RNA sequence: UCGAAGGUGGGAUCGGCGAUUGGGACGAAGUCGUAACAAGGUAGCCGUACCGGAAGGUGCGGCUGGAUC
RNA sequence: CAGCUUGUUGGUGGGGUGACGGCCUACCAAGGCGACGACGGGUAGCCGGCCUGAGAGGGUGUCCGGCCACACUGGGACUGAGAUACGGCCCAGACUCCUACGGGAGGCAGCAGUGGGGAAUAUUGCACAAUGGGCGCAAGCCUGAUGCAGCGACGCCGCGUGGGGGAUGACGGCCUUCGGGUUGUAAACCUCUUUCACCAUCGACGAAGGUCCGGGUUCUCUCGGAUUGACGGUAGGUGGAGAAGAAGCACCGGCCAACUACGUGCCAGCAGCCGCGGUAAUACGUAGGGUGCGAGCGUUGUCCGGAAUUACUGGGCGUAAAGAGCUCGUAGGUGGUUUGUCGCGUUGUUCGUGAAAUCUCACGGCUUAACUGUGAGCGUGCGGGCGAUACGGGCAGACUAGAGUACUGCAGGGGAGACUGGAAUUCCUGGUGUAGCGGUGGAAUGCGCAGAUAUCAGGAGGAACACCGGUGGCGAAGGCGGGUCUCUGGGCAGUAACUGACGCUGAGGAGCGAAAGCGUGGGGAGCGAACAGGAUUAGAUACCCUGGUAGUCCACGCCGUAAACGGUGGGUACUAGGUGUGGGUUUCCUUCCUUGGGAUCCGUGCCGUAGCUAACGCAUUAAGUACCCCGCCUGGGGAGUACGGCC
RNA sequence: AGAAGGGGGACCGGAAUAUCGUGAACACCCUUGCGGUGGGAGCGGGAUCCGGUCGCAGAAACCAGUGAGGAGCGACUGUU
């Protein structure tokens, strides 16, 4: 509208916001891992969903997510993170991958097969 | 009272929307030269200019057909005061696919879109009129 | 003469931490009240001032986004 | 980030350069840059190109190509036609190393490779066989440029992991209504082919090429004797038995193609959303079945699209987010009718340019494709010449319609100052007069008995102006009526008397601007925040009652905020009617006295046509149809809050 | 706020004979005076630039502010 104020004041893209702030620039970051816990989701999921406190190797902690059942972490451990939304949890915006460095994948899995951590057989 | 292109032709879209037979409206020889090329075109019946108190007005009259039906489809300035348009031969602009009619200003004088791409020359694009 | 580097000085700007402290968001099934939605029990809002555990209350001026004869 | 600059801007005379030039120098002027964003801060190699998108556009600059900048950091000169002079020089700093302690040497952002960081990216290979470059008369030499090879599914393309009969409805598994069906012609069994693999052989084009000889005497040419390929014994061809040597991956609730059972029972768990799991889960793990792709399939990271949710294309602003509180006006944008000129915008042709590859059409070659070659488009543009003035525009004119001025009337709580009036409340004084008054739903606090309430008369004082008074009038908005006088603003009507586009909007900027509040002095009847007592209530920091301070008032300043609302920016043109009111004018019906009806202008209400709207509703006073200008919005909180800045 | 923190300062020569600025003699007109204009002698003053010279030191001896930051109290000059 009003071309004479649109060349006055031309128009501008909606602000951004980014999503891989911890990572900054990778789709995978190396983490320590530390402080390895599990606490509870909002009010209508009442889970125990397993999280641990990892710092990556650009120097930010977060709190990420881990999937599958169960898994072999601890304290401070050589684990690699890839994003991910939970959808549940407060602000877990981090997901560490199963079948890594460290962690191993998930034992008695047969669909997926690679999510989670899976070998075909052998 | 800027525009008296478009005013003529808001003018003529109202009067048309409400089923008036006559319009009046000052006269100029860009209105007269849009009266000749409308007649032409068949949107309009007979125009006439008649002098008034002051200066002189233009008189157009419209058409219907059988029924209470409107000629005129509607009408569209496109070269506003704010922002000129402007067209050349090569990229002359389609009313309706063809059926429609846009008035060009070339160095030829008023043309349609189709005779002014037979002759090849571009200008300013007044108004669609459809 | 100019001239890199270096020294001395007052400033300019951008960050980090900080005893202590203010407000905000979310949590559970806590405590104290019922301010709004009905004329919500004293109609509700808007600007300002003052007061009080808190929501809020009062005055001044305005609106109906309420009613009345 | 609102003020930047002093060799800075210019001039003069010299100096300097290959060359103009404050490039340098001596003197003179005060100038130069800035809201079209200088100066300052953050970020960044630019382009041809690449990705996405129908396009416009949004993202990006990696292969390759063009340029630019750099060579441990910082600075400088020389040689030379030509220097960021990577493998040149001088100096300062850091680092590493040798040393006899006096002193010296060094820079992989060349190829290969090492250490370190990261989720992560490769051989210390061959050859000048071809091309380019440098040195000679050459023969010849060098070339980590280059031509290749080696590693990686890293990306594109292509081919295989077989095929012909098969209901033994293999066995089984699975589901199970215990009947059956699914896996499923795929299998076994009979058979055909050997694509790519394995083994042996031949064997390249790439070289109308370069050397030593024969015609040529050397200039030009073919001829053969010899040799020259890293690739490479490689491509490719041939010969041999054998389906024999070869598939996996993700999903199956809606988006979106793919359901049953087992275990589990808010637990294990999954998930892009919303939703499933707390005892019959097509959503969890598993089994079967299905879907889709394929030597790849899913996740993560980012961009484009869906998103018309930054809208030129292609949005809105009465109530969903959105019109500054109003007005004036700087720049700016935009503009009535008509004549002539120019041809700047506009448009046409022509010429030059717009590198190549890459994008597309059409072909040609690798068995095909990927890949590559050719012809034409692309290269949206720019410069030059030659045509037009239809529109915008420059100039020169003209007109009155816009706009403004003129004259005659009209209405008005428009505003400021000064003087002045009545009612009422309160208070004071005196008279009459005695036991209550006030207050509520009920009371009590309170007042009087020391003479109250009530009644009369007089006086003092401040505030506000009943009736008129309304649906009305005026004002840009806020607002405006007791009366009189003085000064002053604006509007409307009529004549067309005069000028002649002098108009509209208006970033910033400026002025005005309810109530509350602030400063200084005055004033204070009544009301009345705060405060106090009483009453209600569990509590009552309130609603009710009794009081009562600032304030409300005046003078001059300040503050600039309201639901400052028509929740609707200003100006103009057009788009049925019906019915009230206000100010004018106008002929007629002109006495039908009617101050009525009819015509026009300026407003103010309601109802209603078309049209618009999600609806409510708007509807000539638009939220309808168009144009010009300004302001504002991109989910809700956090928040109109923090920091900074102005007052 | 003299915030703080910096730079220069001696002598000789030249610019430089109106260089500049102070006053204004000899000599220049008229209403002749204790008059006016021009004029520039002699005599004093200050500053700057360039070149040179000396020393350990150029404000030369005497003379002549120390400065900055945080609190408390009283506003301040004053009085005891
Ligand atoms: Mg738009
Ligand atoms: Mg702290
Ligand atoms: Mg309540
Ligand atoms: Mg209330
Ligand atoms: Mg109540
Ligand atoms: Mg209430
Ligand atoms: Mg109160
Ligand atoms: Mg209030
Ligand atoms: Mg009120
Ligand atoms: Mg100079
Ligand atoms: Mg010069
Ligand atoms: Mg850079
Ligand atoms: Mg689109
Ligand atoms: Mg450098
Ligand atoms: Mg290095
Ligand atoms: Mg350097
Ligand atoms: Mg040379
Ligand atoms: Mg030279
Ligand atoms: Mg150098
Ligand atoms: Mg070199
Ligand atoms: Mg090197
Ligand atoms: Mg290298
Ligand atoms: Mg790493
Ligand atoms: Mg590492
Ligand atoms: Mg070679
Ligand atoms: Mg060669
Ligand atoms: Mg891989
Ligand atoms: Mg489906
Ligand atoms: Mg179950
Ligand atoms: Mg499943
Ligand atoms: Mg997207
Ligand atoms: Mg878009
Ligand atoms: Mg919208
Ligand atoms: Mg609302
Ligand atoms: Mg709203
Ligand atoms: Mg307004
Ligand atoms: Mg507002
Ligand atoms: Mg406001
Ligand atoms: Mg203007
Ligand atoms: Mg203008
Ligand atoms: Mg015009
Ligand atoms: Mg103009
Ligand atoms: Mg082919
Ligand atoms: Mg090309
Ligand atoms: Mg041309
Ligand atoms: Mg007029
Ligand atoms: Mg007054
Ligand atoms: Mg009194
Ligand atoms: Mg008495
Ligand atoms: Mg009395
Ligand atoms: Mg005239
Ligand atoms: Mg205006
Ligand atoms: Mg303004
Ligand atoms: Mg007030
Ligand atoms: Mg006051
Ligand atoms: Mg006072
Ligand atoms: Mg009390
Ligand atoms: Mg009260
Ligand atoms: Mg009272
Ligand atoms: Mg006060
Ligand atoms: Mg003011
Ligand atoms: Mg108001
Ligand atoms: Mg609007
Ligand atoms: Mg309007
Ligand atoms: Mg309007
Ligand atoms: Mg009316
Ligand atoms: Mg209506
Ligand atoms: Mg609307
Ligand atoms: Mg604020
Ligand atoms: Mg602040
Ligand atoms: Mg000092
Ligand atoms: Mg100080
Ligand atoms: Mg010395
Ligand atoms: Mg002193
Ligand atoms: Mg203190
Ligand atoms: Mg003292
Ligand atoms: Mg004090």
């Amino acid at each position: 509208p009003t071309i004479q104020q649109l060349v006055r004041k031309g128009r501008r893209d909606k602000i951004s916001k980014v999503k891989t702030a911890a990572l900054k620039g990778s789709p995978q970051r190396r983490g320590v891992c530390t402080r390895v816990y599990t606490t509870t989701p909002k009010k209508p999921n009442s889970a125990l969903r397993k999280v641990a406190r990892v710092k990556l190797t650009s120097q930010v902690e977060v709190t990420a997510y881990i999937p599958g059942e169960g898994h072999n972490l601890q304290e401070h451990s050589m684990v690699l993170v890839r994003g991910g939304r939970v959808k549940d949890l407060p602000g877990v915006r981090y997901k560490i991958i199963r079948g890594s460095l460290d962690t191993q994948g998930v034992k008695n899995r047969k669909q997926a097969r690679s999510r989670y951590g899976a070998k075909k057989e052998k | 009272m800027t525009d008296p292109i478009a005013d003529f032709l808001t003018r003529l879209r109202n009067a048309n929307s409400a089923y008036h037979d006559e319009v009046s409206l000052p006269h100029s020889k860009l209105k007269a030269n849009i009266a000749q090329i409308l007649k032409n075109e068949g949107y309009i019946s007979d125009f006439r200019t008649e002098d008034a108190r002051v200066g002189k007005s233009l008189v157009i009259q419209l058409k219907y057909g059988p029924s209470r039906e409107r000629s005129i489809a509607g009408l569209r300035r496109v070269s506003k005061p704010g922002l000129r348009v402007y067209a050349k031969s090569t990229n002359l602009p389609r009313v309706l696919g063809g059926l429609g009619v846009a008035i060009i200003s070339t160095s030829s004088g008023l043309l349609t879109d189709r005779q002014a791409a037979r002759q090849g020359v571009g200008g300013e694009v007044l108004a669609y009129v459809w």
